RNA sequence: GGACUUUUACUUUGAAAAAAUUAGAGUGUUCAAAGCAGGCGUAUUGCUCGAAUAUAUUAGCAUGGAAUAAUAGAAUAGGACG
RNA sequence: AGGAUAGUGGCCUACCAUGGUUUCAACGGGUAACGGGGAAUAAGGGUUCGAUUCCGGAGAGGGAGCCUGAGAAACGGCUACCACAUCCAAGGAAGGCAGCAGGCGCGCAAAUUACCCAAUCCUAAUUCAGGGAGGUAGUGACAAUAAAUAACGAUACAGGGCCCAUUCGGGUCUUGUAAUUGGAAUGAGUACAAUGUAAAUACCUUAACGAGGAACAAUUGGAGGGCAAGUCUGGUGCCAGCAGCCGCGGUAAUUCCAGCUCCAAUAGCGUAUAUUAAAGUUGUUGCAGUUAAAAAGCUCGUAGUUGAACUUUGGGCCCGGUUGGCC
């Protein structure tokens, strides 16, 4: 009948939910990133499980082996592009050295809150998807967005937003509509 | 060996109970906001910090 | 060395010296003699409907002394008779003789827990209605 | 299983089909043709999924009946004609014509190729025997018969036809040391030379090509097509001419076309 | 936003290659005069069980019921 | 023609070993699960990229090898070269 | 040898011979067995699952037989029996949902008696007809994707700003704070309209509207230990009960029942069952065998496994693939 469809578990847990020297400090990341919940972490780690574990078996090989050549440099692009490994640091085991707070810098809500215009990374992670940052030209509604390297320079707000202007939205559509009711009688 | 029993013991603690309702206290955040001040609660406006950080200490 | 040989071609020694030595392992032991369908009071079904016959006053083994009120089950499926424990506080007056009671493990592959003596079996509806949330008093139980 | 299959679900075409998932449950399969199934593309493929003219079935059906559409100087307006290997399709509309010829992946390229020598039609010889009457016959790639084909012709040979009539007019003998066109398996699609072949008794002759860009690789003589002799081919070729060139080109390429 | 738009040599030309519907969306043709899908297949079920003109029976079934 | 091939086991490479699935390229589906799409131009009746790569053994087939571990030729020579 | 088969084939027949398989596990039994690609786990090697969205096979209540057709021993073809079961006007006559639905039984448990072939394919005499195939919608916490439940204010200063942090009654440009007080920012919802589609509906865009308790309120389970979090208060009395394990429970019980506090996860979270890792608790990688469980009483002894060493090496020579600060 129906064709078959691929889907994918994007995290997974540590051989034991409670320990405390591991419970704390993603307690002190989550909140430093004013992270959502430990699930989105569980991603990134799952992520960064991938590529570190296929950074052994890439290279098991000899520097020779175009396997190697192919994998490690569409390895490096990737990195590179989405910017969590910077433009320097271009070596397999600097690939090996990559840590987690580096992929939770590159989060659109650590991004934002970065530079401003939220004055809160807890009031930057719901303002993305209260439809009030732009990234290209279509509404984004994710904080955690692993910018590839250039739309750092478009951050802003939507321009359906009234932050981004031409609206007076909800809170004073509302307002000035009881202040035509309640400036007099 | 013995094996008389009573059954109609049973939940002899709830019925003695003084019960007392639900004391109704303003409700707190919950996901974002809430990690937010559950985080500045227990590393900003610090209880108790005597010799380390007891975290549900007695009220004394 | 080592009492295992150690030969290219010593594979067939291996392979059925291994196979037979895995009987005495249990878990592979019960899935191939079919214990659970052969003879249990479910064949490996996570949920069972049991009837409730009466209840019973069972004495806690040593060294408690309790009463744990527990209740003799006959399943639908099987006609087996076998005894459910009602874990919380009370909870047998939440239940009256001639209702369904579902019935699934205790948590403990058989092997009747601790105190409460020869029963591996824990309550969880009652007529149609969960017991945590009678316990809870969210809903009350129904009348048929 | 009760006779021959006639449905046939989705995913199980051959790789070079590259149909989306999405699209169903069932594929467009060809029917009986002078080409074997597994290796074929409908005349719906062309139109909606290769040349990009379409969307929908019912649509070729029609342009197809419009008698627009030409496989090798006939209509035929089976949905799905087998169309095989290096045939030739005329398209009256558009006045645009393509040869069924495969790049190193192995999949369909659309190669725009001239009237002036989409004419005629090349193939190669599968056995050539003495049928009733004493009359000598080809088989040929699309099991073509050929009455009184040369004495010399034998199996596994080129032949070059009119695609009008049914006759031989030059053949190039199967001999070490010239072009060829894999047509089978990973080596499809690799245009390299002749070294020499394995006679291999029992069956399976094998054949070392050795590519334009030195690359050796052996194959079965099934395999191949003979496109000439060496630098001077027969047929107009694709883009790329049969190269495999590494994974790394690929990337600098397209670094070249769009990425600058 | 991301559409299609066509435009034919001719309005006829235009009917005679466009679904339908998209005819229909435009007023360039009509909803057809039709019945739904389970009453059409039941009366081509019905049509199952009768052959030929059937008026001879026709009059021959009616003709029972009158005595 | 192969007037002629001690046999292997083994191992190198290739072939074919379905597709899908996995790994995994590219890929602003807002991202993502994805999906295999697109990008661009007076946008007036048009230019133009894709749609990867790998993995998919055991047994069968050619392959270079002659260590390894077998097996074997001449002793009542009915031996070999001719 | 012959028959029969589309044909090879003791397949069958006549005669002949007594053969064939087997401890390298044959045969027989069971298998809660459809096989596979594959699924989970998975350092690796594995283990387990695999009914099923793809391939191959088998079946259409249990059998048997067959017509037609190239292709069917077909079953949304038939015959007959077996079992069920239906109408009947009692004489007759009509059935095989493991196709879509839908209904009962059954269980622990499984979705609407919808629309349309629009897309994918498919057939015919074939553009045109049709397709409960399929797709769409419906149900849908099966699983997976991203993630609403509020931010600015200041509220006593309960804090490095400072005049060497004075003398914190001084903006201490930042940190916290008494359900106080106003201004922005929001969907969820509503629905013109448009996008949406076979038509739609949902989706989106989008009017107007639409939150102060923004009550348009987040729960799930836990706080002796493993294991993070109470000797905080009350009831409690080895009873009730909790407790996956140890255990605790006698008026101090930090474990029960309550409350408050605080935990962990969180729109998912607990429970059970089975399963893999952990498990080197099965072992090739990689167990132990004196005493913790185990070296057979000993010896022989086949199948099995393992099996002494030794046969053109070296010497060079030529050709010819690389590295670098001598391009």
């Amino acid at each position: 009948p129906r064709a078959p469809r691929t889907y994918s578990k994007t995290y997974s847990t540590p051989k034991r939910p409670y320990e405390s020297s591991r419970l704390d400090a993603e307690l002190k990341l989550a909140g430093e990133f004013g992270l959502k919940n430990k699930k989105e972490i569980y991603r990134i780690s799952f992520q960064l499980s991938k590529i570190r574990r296929a950074a052994r078996d890439l290279l098991t090989r000899d520097e020779k082996d175009p396997k190697r050549l192919f994998e490690g440099n569409a390895l490096i692009r990737r990195l590179v592009r989405v910017g969590v490994l910077s433009e320097d640091k271009k070596k397999l085991d600097y690939v090996l050295a990559l840590k987690v707070e580096d992929f939770l810098e590159r989060r659109l809500q650590t991004q934002v809150y970065k530079l401003g215009l939220a004055k809160s990374v807890h009031h930057a992670r719901v303002l993305i998807t209260q439809r009030h940052i732009a990234v290209g030209k279509q509404i984004v509604n994710i904080p955690s967005f692993m910018v590839r390297l250039d739309s750092e320079k478009h951050i802003d707000f939507a321009p359906t937003s009234p932050f981004g202007g031409a609206r007076p939205g909800r809170v004073a559509r509302r307002n000035a509509a009881r202040k035509a009711e309640a400036s007099g009688e | 060996a013995k094996v008389h029993g009573s059954l109609a013991r049973a939940g002899k603690v709830k019925s003695q109970t003084p019960k007392v309702e639900k004391t109704e206290k303003p409700k707190k955040p919950k996901g974002r906001a809430y990690k937010r001040l559950l985080y500045t609660r227990r590393f900003v406006n610090v209880t108790l910090v005597n010799g380390k950080r007891r975290m549900n200490p007695g009220p004394s | 060395g080592k009492g295992k040989p150690r030969g290219l071609n010593s594979a067939r020694k291996l392979r059925v010296h291994r196979r037979n030595n895995r009987w005495a392992e249990n878990n592979y032991k019960k899935r191939l003699l079919g214990t659970a369908f052969k003879s249990s009071p479910f064949g490996g079904s996570s949920h069972a409907k049991g009837i409730v016959l009466e209840k019973l006053g069972i004495e806690s083994k040593q060294p408690n002394s309790a009463i744990r009120k527990c209740v003799r089950v006959q399943l639908i499926k099987n006609g087996k008779k076998v005894t459910a424990f009602v874990p919380n506080d009370g909870c047998l007056n939440f239940v009256d003789e001639n209702d369904e009671v579902l019935l699934a493990g205790f948590g403990r592959k058989g092997k009747a827990k601790g105190d409460i003596p020869g029963v591996r079996f824990k309550v969880v509806k009652v007529s149609g209605v969960s017991l945590l949330a009678l316990w809870k008093e969210k809903k009350e139980k129904p009348r048929s | 299983a009760r006779g021959p299959k006639k449905h046939l679900k989705r995913l199980a075409a051959p790789h070079h089909w590259l149909l989306d998932k999405l699209s169903g449950c069932y594929a467009p399969r060809p029917s009986a043709g002078p080409h074997k199934l597994r290796e074929s593309l409908p005349l719906i493929v062309f139109l909606r999924n290769r040349l990009k003219y379409a969307l929908n079935g019912r649509e070729v059906k029609a342009i197809l009946m419009q008698r627009h559409v030409k496989v090798d100087g006939k209509v035929r307006t089976d949905t799905t004609y087998p169309a095989g290997f290096m045939d030739v399709i005329t398209l009256d509309a558009t006045n645009e014509n393509f040869r069924l010829v495969y790049d190193v992946k192995g999949r369909f390229a659309v190669h725009r190729i001239t009237d002036e020598e989409a004419s005629y039609k090349l193939g190669k010889v599968k056995k050539v025997q003495l049928g009733k009457k004493g009359v000598p016959y080809v088989v040929t790639h699309d099991g073509r018969t050929i009455r009184y084909p040369d004495p010399n012709i034998k199996v596994n040979d080129t032949v070059k036809i009119d695609l009008a009539s049914g006759k031989i007019t030059d053949f190039i003998k199967f001999d070490a040391g010239k072009l060829v066109y894999v047509t089978g398996g990973r080596n499809l699609g690799r245009i390299g030379t002749i070294v020499h072949k394995e006679r291999h008794d029992g069956g399976f002759d094998l054949v070392h090509i050795k590519d334009s860009l030195d690359n050796t690789f052996v194959t079965r003589l099934n395999n191949v097509f003979v496109i000439g002799e060496q630098g001077k081919p027969y047929i107009s070729l694709p883009k790329g001419k049969g190269i495999k060139l590494s994974i790394a080109e690929e990337r600098d390429r397209r670094r070249a076309q769009q990425g600058l | 936003s991301v559409g299609f738009g066509l435009v034919y040599n001719s309005v006829a030309e235009a009917k005679k290659f466009e679904p339908t519907y998209r005819l229909v969306r435009y007023g360039l043709a009509e909803k057809v005069e039709k019945a739904s899908r389970q009453q059409r297949k039941q009366k081509k079920n019905r049509d199952k069980k009768i052959f030929g003109t059937g008026k001879r029976l026709a009059k021959k079934v009616a003709r029972r019921n009158a005595d």
